[PDB]
């Protein structure tokens, strides 16, 4: 049945979600947030999710833990997890900071603007992304 | 509450029993790690990942994920998102349960090469069972009577006029003090009407 337009929707707002929350944390798992260590105006993410992953998963992601696997870890999405799937196809995200010195944590250099999520139309007629 | 006066919050009716269907509840796996809580001396640990499992007595294995695809359809349905779908062999342990052989729910309808290795181990003394998934993460909803805590070295944030600069503040340790700072620096100028300090 094609409901799979719906469940298609909501894997999109499950992981664009993930992708606002990451995106408004400073620090993660007592460390600073990867993306923010840098300087530069924009940054693209691959479609490929492994910088959302955990980095103590069995393919090591960019997301850092704290160290100690005993301790509760805050994660975004699962290891295995893969969006580029469906009728709309997860393409990657676009990041764009301005550079920011923070009055506690000398490893940021940026925040972040606006984040934008891509999610690439595989359906049977172009037409029908607006459905 | 003890008060029956009082609307008593609750999860299952009390006659409910899960123990029937395709997938026929199971039990659930929690695993803690130990913690100390800011206001309540009663909680020593947190809940870091829950797996609940559901036992098929379907009398052929292999529709086990075709029944699982219809779970996952309906939880998407209900607004309900969890974290890891996969398809278990479990058997009992001196505790609860331990996990033998396991496989993603993606890999065990997409790879029939893997479906079968599977369910080849599935053995008299295990238990074939879908793995539901929860972890706690940073996205637990803070409740109004403050029995939730942050994070730590998490940050509270206003947005402010200044577009999209935020405007923080959080409650940090430095062990090189041992000494609790709530660190206010992010924000300009902190206007109060009365104020006393120590």
């Amino acid at each position: 049945e094609l409901m799979i337009k719906s469940s298609n929707a909501f894997d999109v707002i499950e992981l664009s979600s993930q992708i606002q929350r990451y995106a408004s944390l400073s620090k993660i798992n007592n460390r600073t947030n990867p993306i923010l260590k840098d300087n530069k105006a924009k940054e693209f993410k691959d479609a490929d999710l492994k910088w959302l992953k955990l980095e103590n998963c069995p393919t090591a992601g960019d997301v850092p833990t704290t160290g100690n696997n005993n301790d509760l870890q805050d994660q975004f999405i699962a290891c295995d997890a893969d969006y580029r799937k469906g009728d709309l196809s997860y393409f990657g995200s676009q990041f764009e900071f301005s550079t920011y010195v923070h009055p506690s944590n000398p490893e940021i250099q940026r925040q972040i603007k606006q984040v934008v999520s891509y999610f690439q139309y595989r359906g049977m007629e172009r037409a029908f992304i607006g459905d | 509450t003890g008060n029956n006066n009082d609307l008593q919050d609750q999860f299952i009716a009390c006659d409910a029993d899960y123990r029937k269907g395709d997938l026929s509840y199971f039990g659930s796996q929690f695993e803690f790690s130990t913690y100390v809580h800011p206001s309540n001396p009663e909680i020593q640990r947190q809940i870091k990942q829950v797996v609940s499992y559901f036992q098929y007595r379907g009398m052929e294995r292999a529709f086990i994920g075709d029944a699982a695809g219809y779970v996952i359809s309906e939880a998407k349905k209900k607004g309900f998102s969890a974290q890891d779908y996969r398809i278990v062999l479990i058997e009992p342990d001196r505790v609860g349960y331990f996990e033998s052989n396991a496989i993603s729910y993606e890999e065990f309808i997409e790879n029939p090469s893997a479906r079968e290795n599977f369910l080849l181990k599935a053995t008299k003394d295990r238990t074939l069972a879908l793995a539901v998934s929860l972890a706690q993460t940073g996205e637990i909803a803070m409740q109004r009577d403050g029995s939730v805590a942050f994070l730590e070295d998490s940050e509270l944030c206003w947005d402010t006029a200044a577009g999209s600069a935020k405007s923080c503040l959080s409650v940090r340790y430095d062990t090189v003090g041992n000494k609790t700072e709530l660190d206010l620096k992010q924000i300009d100028v902190v206007s109060a009407k009365g104020l006393s300090f120590e």
